[PDB]
C-alpha cells in the first residue's frame, strides 16, 4: 500500500530561561 | 549605572557583584528587562568574563545572565551571537568546572534552537565533541541540559543539520533513554524523533545502534511527555520499509499500541492510528500481526466516535490492511466482521477528497471479497454488497459520483454499475 510520512511537524520548546 | 560603573571596573570584587545583579534581574518568572541590559551596552563586557583568565565564580555568573538574553527574542539572541560569543562559550565546555559547563551548554541551547542558521553555526564551530564529552559527567542537572541541547543540534528538517555530524549522537543517545530521568528521557526522545525523520540510511542508523527496543518500553512510560515524542519518533521509524518495521514489530510495539489507543490524550491516539497505518501497509505477516494484537476493535470504534483528523488515521489504517485480502482472504473477512463497513459508510460524506478516496478503496476491496466469496461458495448474493445498502453506505457512494474530483467520481461510478446495477 502507501506508507505516508507525517504532516504535522512536531518538536520540543525551542528556548528556556535558566532560573 | 551603579551597576555597569562596577562591570566597567577594574576592582575584582565590585565587577563579580555586579555580574550577580544582571544575573538577578533576567531570572526574574515575569518579564525580563531584557532590553534594558542590553541598552547599557554590557554584552561584550560578559562575553569578556568568559576567557580563560576569569575567576570560576565570574564566569559562572557572566555566562548565566547571557544565557537569558540568547533565551529572548530572536534580535535578543542575535546580540549575544554577534557579540562572538559562542566559540568562547564552547572553550567554556573544555575548560571550565561543572558548574560552569552548565551555563555555557544551556546558553548553546538557546543560541541552536534559535533558527537552522544558528544550529549550522554552532556545529560549524565544532561544539558537537565537547558537548558529547559532557556525558561523562554524572550531574543530572549537567546531563538535562546536554540532552535538551544536542535536541537543539539535531532540530530542524528544512535545511536539514549535516548528518555526517550529527549522525555521531546516536552512540551517547542510545545509552541516554537508558536513564531514569524524566526531563533527560523528554530530550533524548525529542532528539531521536528529528533523526528518525530521515530517509531509510536514518532510519537504518536509529537501528543499528539498538534504540527500538528500549524506545518501545517508554510508549508505556508514566508521563506522557515522554511518549509524545517517543510515540513520533518509533512512527518515523515505520515509515521505512518492511525489514525495518519487522524489527519495531519484534520489540513488541503492538501490545504498546493497544495501550496507546486509550489514551485520555487525543493527540495521542490518532498519532497511535497513524504509527499503526504505516504497519498495515506492510506484509501479510505484519497485517496478520496487527490482527492479532487485537488492534482492530479499538480502532474500528475510533473510526465512527472521534475527532475528525483521528478518524482519518484510523481510516488509513484500515483501508490499507483491507488490500492484504487478496493474499489472505480471512483478513477482509475479520475486518468486516469486526463491524468497519458501517463506520467506514459514514465517513464517505467528509470534506476531505482524498480521505474519500480511501474510504472508497476499502469499500471496493470489501465488495470484491464479497464477490469472490459469493462464487465460490454457492451464494446467490454478494454478502457485502447487502450490509453496505443496509447501512446507508449505497447512497453515499452514489452521491459521491458528482463530486468534481475525477477519481471519486470514475470510481464511486465503478463500485455502483458493478455492484449494485
Amino acid at each position: 500500500a502507501v506508507k505516508r510520512p507525517a504532516a504535522t511537524k512536531k518538536a520540543g520548546q525551542a528556548k528556556k530561561k535558566k532560573l | 549605572p551603579q551597576m555597569t560603573q562596577q562591570l566597567n571596573s577594574d576592582d575584582m570584587q565590585e565587577q563579580l557583584s555586579a555580574t550577580v545583579k544582571f544575573r538577578q534581574i533576567l531570572s526574574r518568572e515575569h518579564r525580563p528587562p531584557i532590553d534594558v541590559v542590553i541598552q547599557a551596552g554590557v554584552v561584550p563586557r560578559l562575553v569578556e568574563f568568559m576567557r580563560e583568565n576569569q575567576p570560576e565564580m565570574l564566569q559562572l555568573e557572566a555566562a548565566w545572565a547571557l544565557t537569558n538574553i540568547a533565551s529572548g527574542t530572536s534580535a535578543q539572541t542575535k546580540v549575544v551571537v554577534d557579540a562572538d560569543a559562542v566559540p568562547l562559550f564552547i572553550q567554556l565546555l573544555y575548560t571550565g568546572s561543572v558548574e560552569v559547563k552548565e551555563q555555557a551548554i544551556w546558553a548553546l541551547g538557546n543560541v541552536a534552537g534559535d533558527s537552522t542558521d544558528y544550529r549550522d553555526y554552532v556545529l560549524q564551530c565544532n561544539a558537537m565533541e565537547p558537548i558529547l564529552g559532557l556525558f561523562n559527567s554524572n550531574k543530572p542537572s549537567l546531563i538535562r541540559t546536554a540532552t535538551w541541547t544536542l535536541s537543539n543540534l539535531c532540530r530542524g528538517k528544512k535545511p536539514q543539520p549535516d548528518w555526517s555530524v550529527v549522525s555521531q549522537a546516536l552512540p551517547t543517545l542510545a545509552k541516554l533513554i537508558y536513564s531514569m530521568d524524566t526531563e533527560t528521557l523528554v530530550d533524548a526522545c525529542w532528539a531521536i524523533s528529528y533523526l528518525s525523520d530521515g530517509p531509510q540510511e536514518a532510519i537504518q542508523a536509529v537501528i543499528d545502534v539498538r534504540i527500538p527496543k528500549r524506545l518501545v518500553e517508554l510508549l508505556s512510560h508514566e508521563s506522557t511527555l515522554v511518549q509524545t515524542p517517543a510515540l513520533r519518533a518509533v512512527g518515523n521509524i515505520v515509515t521505512g520499509n518492511d525489514l525495518q518495521t519487522q524489527v519495531v514489530i519484534n520489540a513488541g510495539v503492538l501490545p504498546a499500541l493497544r495501550l496507546l489507543l486509550s489514551s485520555p490524550k487525543e493527540n495521542i491516539k490518532k498519532e497511535a492510528c497513524w504509527t499503526i497505518s504505516n504497519i498495515t501497509a506492510g506484509n501479510t505477516e505484519q497485517i496478520q500481526a496487527v490482527i492479532d494484537a487485537n488492534l482492530i476493535p479499538p480502532l474500528v470504534k475510533l473510526l465512527e466516535v472521534a475527532e475528525d483528523k483521528t478518524k482519518k488515521e484510523a481510516c488509513w489504517a484500515i483501508s490499507n490492511a483491507s488490500s492484504g485480502g487478496l493474499q489472505r482472504p480471512d483478513i477482509i473477512r475479520y475486518l468486516v466482521s469486526q463491524g468497519c463497513i458501517k463506520p467506514l459508510c459514514d465517513l464517505l460524506e467528509i470534506a476531505d477528497n482524498r480521505i474519500i478516496e480511501v474510504t472508497l478503496d476499502a469499500l471496493e476491496n470489501i465488495l470484491k471479497m464479497g464477490e469472490a466469496d459469493k462464487e465460490a461458495r454457492g451464494l446467490n448474493i454478494n454478502e457485502n454488497a447487502d450490509f453496505i445498502e443496509k447501512a446507508g453506505g449505497m447512497e453515499k457512494i452514489f452521491n459521491c459520483q458528482q463530486n468534481e474530483n475525477d477519481k471519486i467520481y470514475e470510481k464511486a461510478y465503478k463500485i455502483i454499475e458493478t455492484y449494485f446495477g
